[PDB]
């Protein structure tokens, strides 16, 4: 049942989908887990998810998004984005992470167009706009 | 922070009138807080708005007695008795009566509830339905249209 | 070389442990009129450190163990005050006294 | 009826003769005829109406502390044995022989897969429970019985 | 579980599907309940694009460095197995202070001889 | 009494608001009382079929109802 | 018009089993205990048009686990409600197919101490047989009743319904619906809402469900 609640949740979120990231929320409370969820859906275009790795697993297979497999370990809050603005996208978790101090919950892992972009390797793609 | 959090005491003080001795005596004593500068924030906050009103204040105590507080509307319990009519409630609610209200005082107070410095992103539905639920516990009625 | 290792720890006013030869006998003052000695089998030897801690040391870990808990059993932990010899890593709960 | 104790208020005859009881079953089977549970009996013997009547108190006393408030007599019981056999009794320091003795008690004879209590208007754990509180009084061995 | 570690340096490749044992002894490491029972305690996080495996490489107190397999041994086994080494060292330790030669020598053949059980003496 | 609301808004320079009558006031708020359906008609339906919000609602009242039937059985 | 009507309950595919038989050549309770002993369940198939002369009977004999599964698994009322497929053939695991037909469970016994099955009967019921098939009730909207959400206590006269029914549209049970009922009424069994083939046996003026108000 739950299998199919989550099912339904990234069925909804991926028919406007074109990136998709994984955030480890390790040490991150309730009320900023809900302030982060707040900041990336009205301030953005995105939407929040924690959801059970090998469910995300067996439930993105056969689309596009079959590439991301290694980077599905740990403690991962999926973010699926249906809007195509990643300046505003990923400036969002700068200003997040500026402004709150967090250094223990970071961005790892990213899916862009067949490709997993590093770490540092989507850092210079948010400089450039449209 | 990096201060290991003791306890999160929650208070009600009327507006304007934070006196440290009648609320502010055994309540913020047990704990071995402060009562001072605590209440110097308080007053430096609740000018612009009507007194006599009973704000809801969590302050969350700390070993090294600093104070980390946001402040609360007041309770909805409040705003849907005296925006009603009589404060008592009902010895059997579900069941029992005392007031009766549509649809209209439970959406402006959802509004006001927004307000809350933790409920920026709750939707008004949930709100609203919230609001329907605490309704519920004390017996008052709701309807489509009081007429 | 030793391998198997246990420690002991006395609560008491005026409860007190000794070793006598090479680390061999084991003597200790419980409030009674007189001393308490145990001879430490072979395959193990004793140790007294300046906590009112006793460490069993030795090679099996069967003597080790059942020795351990020889020493324990001259004296067990009261309820009412935790006075006498316990593990280090137990909990002894008490309970008030009428 | 008679309130608690079960006992019909006259008879035909004061004393009956004692009878067999240690055979009889119910040759077609047995379902509940009232309620929703039940207690029936898996072996054949004597049950008196003073442990008939503990039985039904223990189930309503269990009821009692179990459901109160409007559902507090939401549970029903039926008590489908009934106790109308006198026994007898001489007293002691009496000799064998000088006529029948005076009455005791009543007794009821109880089949194998007679059903002696029923319950309805209850969960199904608290019937559960209450079954086996009243089986520690009974002389025999019950089962519970659901109705199906 | 952090009273005896004095540097930790986790290192790990970001895009190789073996990391679940290294982040789960990150989460192992840097909870509230650890941070506070060793401020004095250094973290090192460092990550890398290339292939050098995934490793733990830990220190303690009494400069004594451990190197473990964090490919192939899960962080529990880990956390299992600096503790096994720590209370040793504790007990090392306990013994230095006290005026005992470290390491203590048993001879290994009172293990044949027999003993009679332990009866409290006056 | 019944056109204005009595102290709702504690604002002091302003005052209590008033009772706008159905022209500023979206569609969802006289939606409030409808029958939100229970446990005995979502149990027998078919799961795939269900929109989003009855098979959260489904899931939220199986919660709650496993939580319940855990309390009310292993009490002593 | 020999079909289900929509808004109608259905027998379940899970219950869906066959049943497997294979001959018995005497009756008794010789034999009778011997096939108990051995672990089968002693049987019947017969058929309606000739009650005189036995009625082309069958004596056979099935699976004393399958029986208590599906006695277990269904209900005791629920079992004796629904038709089944039964196959006879002349040993176990052998492919010589004796009968194979379509039938209604007419009765099974159980030991009034024990519980265990003691005899099936079976009868054949192909398309265009009528038979008497008593259904079970089930009552929903419990939840949704006022007078049990005032304080009131339900009163279940009868639990199952004698009908006359044709084979193909047995009804499986009887929905009855209590959203609507209030202190003081009841439903007669002219209120159930079967299948207008189906001919009630019993007077219609028969109380089934009360609510009746409770001890204030
Ligand atoms: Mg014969």
């Amino acid at each position: 049942r739950r299998a199919l609640l989550v099912a339904g949740k990234t069925k909804i979120n991926l028919q406007n989908c074109h990136f998709i990231t994984g955030i480890n929320y390790n040490g991150l409370t309730v009320k900023q887990l809900q302030e982060l969820r707040g900041i990336l859906r009205e301030n953005s275009n995105t939407k929040l998810l924690v959801a059970k790795n090998t469910l995300v697993f067996k439930a993105l297979e056969g689309t596009k998004w079959e590439s991301l497999k290694p980077c599905m370990k740990g403690m991962n809050a999926w973010i699926f984005v249906q809007t195509e603005d990643i300046p505003a996208a990923l400036k969002t978790f700068v200003s997040f992470q500026k402004e709150k101090k967090l250094f223990d919950n970071n961005l790892g892992g990213a899916v862009f167009e067949k490709k997993l972009y590093g770490p540092q390797d989507y850092k210079v793609i948010e400089t450039m706009p449209s | 922070t990096r201060r290991a959090v003791a306890g999160t005491i929650k208070l009600t003080v009327l507006a304007g009138k934070a006196s440290p001795g009648p609320p502010v005596s055994p309540a913020l004593g047990p704990y071995r807080l402060n009562m001072m500068a605590f209440c110097k924030d308080f007053n430096a906050r609740t000018q612009k708005y009507k007194p006599d009103t009973p704000m809801a204040v969590k302050i969350t105590a700390y070993m090294d007695h600093s104070f980390e507080f946001s402040v609360k509307s007041p309770t909805v319990s409040w705003y849907i008795k005296k925006a009603a009519g009589v404060d008592k409630g009902s010895t059997r609610p579900g069941h029992l009566t005392v007031t009766t209200l549509s649809v209209r005082h439970v959406y402006e107070i959802a509004k006001v509830k927004q307000t809350d410095p933790f409920c920026q992103y709750m939707p008004l539905e949930s709100i609203c339905k919230s609001i329907i639920g605490t309704a519920n516990s004390m017996g008052i009625k709701i309807v489509q249209d009081l007429e | 070389e030793a391998k198997f290792f246990r420690f002991l720890k006395i609560v008491g006013v005026g409860y007190k442990a000794r070793a006598e030869e090479a680390g061999r006998f084991l003597y200790l003052k419980l409030g009674y009129s007189h001393e308490v000695e145990l001879a430490v089998p072979p395959a193990v030897r004793v140790f007294c450190f300046k906590n009112n801690v006793v460490c069993c040391t030795g090679i099996d870990k069967d003597r080790v163990h059942q020795f351990a808990a020889t020493v324990r059993s001259c004296k067990p932990p009261e309820v009412y005050k935790g006075k006498g010899i316990m593990y280090v890593d137990e909990v002894v709960k008490k309970k008030v006294g009428k | 009826k008679k309130g608690d104790v079960l006992y019909p208020k006259r008879t035909k005859y004061s004393k009956y003769r004692k009878g067999r009881c240690s055979r009889g079953c119910k040759p077609d089977g047995t379902k509940l005829g009232f309620g929703r549970y039940g207690i029936k009996s898996c072996k054949a013997g004597r049950l008196s109406y003073r442990a008939i009547e503990a039985a039904r108190r223990a189930i309503i006393g269990h009821f009692h502390r179990a459901m109160s408030g409007q559902f507090r007599r939401n549970g029903k019981i039926w008590v489908r044995v009934f106790a109308d056999l006198p026994i007898t009794g001489k007293p002691t320091e009496v000799r064998m022989g000088r006529g029948k003795g005076n009455p005791t008690g009543w007794i009821a004879r109880v089949s194998t897969g007679q059903i002696l209590f029923e319950m309805d208007g209850v969960s199904l754990a608290n019937a559960r429970q209450a079954a086996t509180l009243a089986a520690h009084k009974l002389c025999l061995s019950t089962k519970f019985v659901q109705w199906s | 579980m952090l009273k005896f570690l004095s540097k930790v340096k986790i290192e790990f490749n970001t895009l190789d599907p073996r990391l679940a044992s290294c982040v789960e002894f990150l989460a192992q490491c840097n909870a509230r309940k650890a941070k506070e029972s060793n401020p004095n305690c250094q973290v090192l996080v460092k990550r890398r694009t290339d292939d050098q495996p995934p490793q733990i490489s830990v220190t303690f107190v009494n400069g004594v460095e451990e190197a473990f397999d964090a490919a192939a041994t899960s962080a529990q086994s880990i956390r299992k197995m600096i503790l096994d080494k720590g209370q040793y060292l504790e007990t090392e330790q306990m013994f230095r202070e006290a005026g005992e030669q470290w390491p203590v020598i048993i001879p290994e053949e009172e293990i044949h001889q027999e003993a009679p059980g332990v009866k409290p003496r006056k | 009494k019944s056109t204005t609301v009595v102290g709702a808004n504690t604002l002091k320079d302003r005052s209590d608001p008033k009772i706008l009558p159905d022209s500023d006031y979206p569609d969802w708020l006289w939606r409030l009382l409808q029958i939100r359906p229970a446990l005995s008609e979502l149990r027998r339906k078919n799961v795939e079929t269900l929109p989003y919000d009855d098979l959260k609602r489904f899931v939220k009242l199986d919660t709650r109802a496993k939580i319940k039937e855990n309390n009310s059985i292993k009490a002593k | 018009q020999l079909e289900y009507l929509p808004g109608f309950p259905r027998p379940d595919a899970k219950h869906a089993e066959t049943i497997l038989a294979v001959p018995r050549s005497d009756s008794g309770k010789n034999i009778s205990a011997k096939e108990r002993k051995a672990g089968r369940v002693p049987s019947i198939i017969f058929e309606q048009e000739d009650g005189q002369h036995g009625g082309n009977k069958r004596l056979v004999s099935v699976q004393t686990n399958q029986i208590r599964k599906l006695v277990t698994h269904l209900g005791y009322s629920f079992f004796l409600s629904r038709l089944f497929d039964v196959e006879v053939r002349s040993e176990i695991g052998s492919d010589e197919v004796i009968e194979k037909v379509r039938a209604l469970p007419r009765s099974i016994h159980l030991h009034s101490g024990t519980d265990a099955p003691l005899n099936v009967t079976f009868i054949r019921a192909p398309p265009g047989t009528l038979l008497k098939v008593d259904i079970p009730l089930v009552f929903i909207g419990d939840d949704v009743s006022p007078g049990l959400k005032k304080g009131a206590s339900l009163n279940t006269i009868k639990r199952t319904v004698k009908f006359l029914c044709p084979a193909e549209i047995v009804p499986p049970y009887i929905e009855v619906d209590l959203s609507l009922l209030d202190v003081g009424q009841k439903l007669v069994a002219g209120d159930l809402k079967v299948h207008p083939a189906l001919k009630l046996i019993r007077p219609k003026d028969e109380p089934i469900v009360k609510i009746a108000g409770g001890r204030v």
